[PDB]
Order: structure tokens, then C-alpha cells, then sequence
RNA sequence: GAGACUCUGGCAUGCUAACUAGUUACGCGACCCCCGAGCGGUCGGCGUCCCCCAACUUCUUAGAGGGACAAGUGGCGUUCAGCCACCCGAGAUUGAGCAAUAACAGGUCUGUGAUGCCCUUAGAUGUCCGGGGCUGCACGCGCGCUACACUGACUGGCUCAGCGUGUGCCUACCCUACGCCGGCAGGCGCGGGUAACCCGUUGAACCCCAUUCGUGAUGGGGAUCGGGGAUUGCAAUUAUUCCCCAUGAACGAGGAAUUCCCAGUAAGUGCGGGUCAUAAGCUUGCGUUGAUUAAGUCCCUGCCCUUUGUACACACCGCCCGU
């Protein structure tokens, strides 16, 4: 038998194959950005 | 003796710029930098792959699509 | 000794290589001597890496063989140092030029391939490049001596400066000769 | 009738076990004429031959 | 047997979760189902749509 | 599946910290006492003196992170994939480990309380005891040890490692300092070690420096055979191992043929572990001295892919024609 369990779970064995990779999506890359100065 | 990319390293190479092509620029140390960041690989050795072939890609990239 | 190498005693200058072909590949006359035989030895990495390898280095390497003798290189320096030495006495001259001068002249110009023709044996004769008369020479110099020495009184020392001092000019009854002449011999009948 | 010539490039190896090479060469007294010719040993572009037979022109073996 | 004093030892059965990961409560199953008369086709099948069925 | 992955090797004066791996500078806190010099300072030292309030960098100590990716450069290229020579630096890398689908009437019922079917079972193929043999010799085959000498053999003096193991085992048992006696077989006394704290700085060989020998089957070589000593055990004959005197054979680099191998590799040299009451010419690891030749090809032997041809399919160790 050949366990899911390739990040973490409950119990995370050994985490994932040398070979299998995530990347992230940004959703924030795109600031259409101009002088305004917003104080905070 | 001789160096080929596999399908793992040069399919996450397209991806990264398709994502991410303003963090990324023509040095590799820095390129190695944010692949770090962004991405979660097991390894340090297949980290470094990846990377360099990155650079030699963005020098084509600058003409030519 | 910042403007000079000896090998102790005798200089690596005065000596005059005197060929266009056989430069290139010796490292006696450079500049870039040594005091002594062996250093570690890297020179054997690469393909053609050994060309810059003094040629008293590579004739130190060549001597211990037939298994009775590996891993001796001070052995073998204390054979090149007396064998030296001995020629001084007989000639009164460098024995650099003595070595080169075998060298020089042992290299056979001729010999045959072993093309059969597909397994029907007929050879045909070619030329020889530089780096591979550099190298039988030292072989046919280097078992020239040891034969002679085998079963005798003399010792290696004697029997190296003999064979050398004979190659060096032409005395046609040295080892290194009877063969050279004997190869050119062979290729002329089957040119 | 002996001669030089040094080495211009080279061509290929051939022999029955690729031991001999197909060379290209100028006699180094006059540089037109030329000849091609098999050697035997490690041999690079920049070399200089003792050659006897001073014409072969030999061809693929 | 292995000699300890007395009440040096202690034991506790505990249930376990997860019935289709591991492999020997499988194999054990497997055992007597084949010993019963039952056809290696429809029992082989069965364990393996088990097991597929848990996260495997 | 290959790759990726794990282990090991190679680099860091950067981090972490140390008598149970363990020093090295200072004080010499002592060296002993002159321990030498010398009329003195200065040099010298490996272990011997400690609690452990005089540093850890450089061995082995061992954890973390770092570092190398064809990244920079010149050429070549469907200017893609990528290839060759170079700049800094370790530039594909010692290396192994793991290993797919389908299979072979491959091997193992003498590894198993893994097991079918046959055989036997009190005058036993069970299970104990005594002895013997598995080693017997007109011949043939293979894996290896020693040597055929002077690049050497003998006799004295100098100088350097690493992987390891070690006392009470499931049914029976350690590595050894120091002393005293003799060459070893040794043998008596006391000590240490459940271990880099004791053996132990594992004072190893080959090497190296100097005497004897001088081409003489010779002091090369050490089979064979006699005699005497001791040690293990209940027991040494068919000599089980070891020591001493004598004995002193074949062998002058080996025909046809054939094996292994290109970087700390071949080869030489000897230390440990397994077997072990008694023990290595074997195997498995370890270091130590350290070459020649290539950087290519399909000619001999074999492997992979495509195209082709076939009267073969237990598959050319095939099928098959006549007298």
C-alpha cells in the first residue's frame, strides 16, 4: 500500500517526494500604484 | 558525460516566470533567492537546478518571445 | 639558486635541445626546472597533460617494473643520481645533453599498422608523432639496462650509463639502435 | 630526400580499431604545396613531423 | 518467561483507526476468507476496492 | 523504470561546545634535578603533577547552516536542445546503495515447529553410547601461497598509520600492562578494563643508513625426512598448532592457449574482524609506497534501435535432401 500523506496530516511521514513541487499564487502581484501619499 | 534538464525542472522554470517575472532579474543569486521564498522544494540540489536554468532563460526572453 | 636549478650539482642550462619537432614536448632546457625528482604528479589527468613533465621525472617513473619493484621511486633515485654521476667522469659533460641526444635519436620516424585487411594480415607502413617517439625511446633505453644487468656483476648504474652513452652517439651496440634500425627496416619492406 | 611539415587541422581517425588519423599538412619551407597523411600516436593541431616518404597521398582505410 | 519481577509490566489493548492503510489486518483478513472455500477472484478484487475506498 | 533520493569523500581560522574521543598556546602553575650544554641567558623535550575558577583554532569530537548551478567568457550550432577551450574554485565524478513488465521446469524439502504426497516406525531411517571414515592414490581439471636472486639475501641501527574487537553468550567464556624465572611451547604473582579513561602515542612491515657475500643450482629456494621440548582438551596414532639442532629436493621467467585493469586505479607490503576449546595459504575491511599506456573504434566476442528477408515458433543446439 502507498500512503497519501505527502504534506502533513495528522501525522506527516517524511515530508514530500524529492521530486513533487507547490508553487504559491501570488493574487497581489498586479498594484497599480501612483503618487498618492496615504498616511496610516 | 553531459548536463539535460528534465521535464520536473524545466516545466516549474515556465511557471515561475509565467507567475512571477517582476521579482526575478539577470543575476542568479538573487533568482536562487525568491525560488526559496515563493516555492517549497524538497532539496537544496534540485533548488539550484531550477534556477540556473531560470537565468539562462531570461536572457532569451529579452528578445525574441 | 634563485637564478640557477641544479639537481645539486649540474645545471638544466648549457644544454641546446637542437630540433624543431622534439621541442615542445621536453622539459629539460625550460626555464621551469626542478631540483629533484618526483613532486606529487598531477600529470595524468588530462590527455596530453604528461608533455609538461620533466623528462627525468619520466624516466624515474619508467624504471621500477616486473612486479619484484613497484612503489620504489628513491630506489630508482639513487639509480638516476649514481647513474649521473658516472657519466660526468667518463665525458666531463653535462649528462643532460647525453640524455637528450639518445632521446633525440631512438625515436623511430617509421613503423607499420596492424591493418589485416579485415583478418587477412598485411600492414602498411605510417608515421609516428612526436609524443610517441618521446616515449618508446625511454622504454627501449630503460629495458636495455635491466636485460644486461639481469645475471651479471654489473649493476644497474653501469649497465644504464653504457646503453646511454651509446645511444647518445651512433655506436650501433646499444639495444635502443638494434631495434630502431630493425623497425625502419620492417616498414621500408612493406611501404 | 627528408623533410618537415607542420600540422594544419585534422580530419578523422580510421584504422580497423581507430588507432591511426587522417591529418593535414604544409612541408614548412614552402606553405602552398600540401599532402594529407596517416600517423600514429596522440597527435594536435600544432606538431612537426620527420617525413621520408615525401609523397603518398593516401586516401580512406 | 523473559524473568521481569512482578508488576514490573503492564499492558493496555487499544483500538486502532484506519483500517485500509495498513496492510497486515489486510493479509490476515485475506487468510481466512481463502481458507473458507472462496474464490481468489472475488476476494482479491475486494480487499483492493477496500483499500481504495480508505485514502490509498 | 533512468533521473531525482540515502550514505560516504573532498572546503570553511565562520557558529556550537568539551577529561569518557582530546590538546595548544601562556604561567611553567612543576617538570627531574642538572635533566644536558655553558662561565651563564637560550634551546630541548614525551610522558610524568592535580583539583579541573589559564583557549579551543588544527587531527580525529559531532550537529546545524553554507557552498557548484554548464553560473561568467570565446568560438560551434534549426543560433532550440546543447558541445569544446578557458577566469575564480573542488568544474560533469572515486564511489557505492536502492532497482521496472514478462520470465528460466535455474538453485534450495540438508536454514526454518514453511509445507503436500509417498517410505519407515520398538529386532526402527527415531534417539543415546564405543570405535572408524569423511583426509584413503597408476592419473586429469580449476581458485591460490612461495620462488626462480645482486633493482638482491643475511646482521645490526633509524623512522611514520588506519578500519576494529575485548569479561558471565539461548547453555558456556575475554584484551592485557608490571614484575620473577627460560629460546617457546611458556610458567607463578599481583593490577587495569563492561572500554578511544586499560592494553594504547596500537613504538607494524615494505622502506631507509651502514657491514658480509660476488654469478657459483651458490649463503638463492625451503619440499622431504630424523630427534628433542613444551601448550588445548576427557582424548593429539593417520605426526591437529608452536619452538630448537640436523636433513637441503624440483626450479634458470614457463609451449599451444587465456584472465584482469586505465587515478590514490594496477602492483608490492602487513593490521584487524568472520569461522575460533585449539587456528588462516581463505574471505571481508583497513590503511601504507605508488608507475607505464588511452581519452578511440566496431576488426574478434556480445548488447540496443530502425529497415529488410524467411519453408523457423521447445524458435539456427532450428528445419531438412538423396544414395
Amino acid at each position: 500500500i502507498m500512503l497519501p500523506w505527502d504534506p502533513s496530516g495528522k501525522i506527516g511521514p517524511k515530508k514530500p517526494l524529492p521530486d513533487h513541487v507547490s508553487i504559491v499564487e501570488p493574487k497581489d502581484e498586479i498594484l497599480p500604484t501612483t503618487p498618492i501619499s496615504e498616511q496610516k | 558525460m553531459g548536463r539535460v534538464r528534465t521535464k520536473t525542472v524545466k516545466k516549474a522554470a515556465r511557471v515561475i516566470i509565467e507567475k512571477y517575472y517582476t521579482r526575478l532579474g539577470n543575476d542568479f543569486h538573487t533568482n536562487k533567492r525568491v525560488c526559496e521564498e515563493i516555492a517549497i522544494i524538497p532539496s537544496k540540489k534540485l533548488r539550484n537546478k531550477i534556477a540556473g536554468y531560470v537565468t539562462h532563460l531570461m536572457k532569451r526572453i529579452q528578445r525574441g518571445p | 639558486t634563485p637564478d640557477i636549478k641544479l639537481f645539486g650539482k649540474w645545471s638544466t642550462d648549457d644544454v641546446q635541445i637542437n630540433d624543431i619537432s622534439l621541442q615542445d614536448y621536453i622539459a629539460v632546457k625550460e626555464k621551469y626546472a626542478k631540483y629533484l625528482p618526483h613532486s606529487a604528479g598531477r600529470y595524468a589527468a588530462k590527455r596530453f597533460r604528461k608533455a609538461q613533465c620533466p623528462i627525468v621525472e619520466r624516466l624515474t617513473n619508467s624504471m621500477m617494473m616486473h612486479g619484484r619493484n613497484n612503489g620504489k621511486k628513491l630506489m630508482t633515485v639513487r639509480i638516476v643520481k649514481h647513474a649521473f654521476e658516472i657519466i660526468h667522469l667518463l665525458t666531463g659533460e653535462n649528462p643532460l645533453q647525453v640524455l637528450v641526444n639518445a632521446i633525440i635519436n631512438s625515436g623511430p620516424r617509421e613503423d607499420s599498422t596492424r591493418i589485416g585487411r579485415a583478418g587477412t594480415v598485411r600492414r602498411q607502413a605510417v608515421d609516428v608523432s612526436p609524443l610517441r617517439r618521446v616515449n618508446q625511446a625511454i622504454w627501449l633505453l630503460c629495458t636495455g639496462a635491466r636485460e644486461a644487468a639481469f645475471r651479471n656483476i654489473k649493476t644497474i648504474a653501469e649497465c644504464l650509463a653504457d646503453e646511454l652513452i651509446n645511444a647518445a652517439k651512433g655506436s650501433s651496440n646499444s639495444y635502443a639502435i638494434k631495434k630502431k634500425d630493425e623497425l625502419e627496416r620492417v616498414a621500408k619492406s612493406n611501404r | 630526400p627528408i623533410k618537415l611539415a607542420r600540422v594544419t587541422k585534422v580530419i578523422g581517425k580510421t584504422g580497423s580499431q581507430g588507432q591511426c588519423t587522417q591529418v593535414r599538412v604544409e612541408f614548412m619551407d614552402d606553405t602552398s604545396h600540401s599532402t594529407i597523411r596517416n600517423v600514429k600516436g596522440p597527435v594536435r593541431e600544432g606538431d612537426v613531423l620527420t617525413l621520408l616518404e615525401s609523397e603518398r597521398e593516401a586516401r580512406r582505410l | 518467561r523473559f524473568g521481569f519481577p512482578e508488576g514490573s509490566v503492564e499492558l493496555y489493548a487499544e483500538k486502532v483507526a484506519t483500517r485500509g492503510l495498513c496492510a497486515i489486518a489486510q493479509a490476515e483478513s485475506l487468510r481466512y476468507k481463502l481458507l473458507g472455500g472462496l474464490a481468489v477472484r472475488r476476494a482479491c478484487y475486494g480487499v483492493l476496492r477496500f483499500i481504495m475506498e480508505s485514502g490509498a
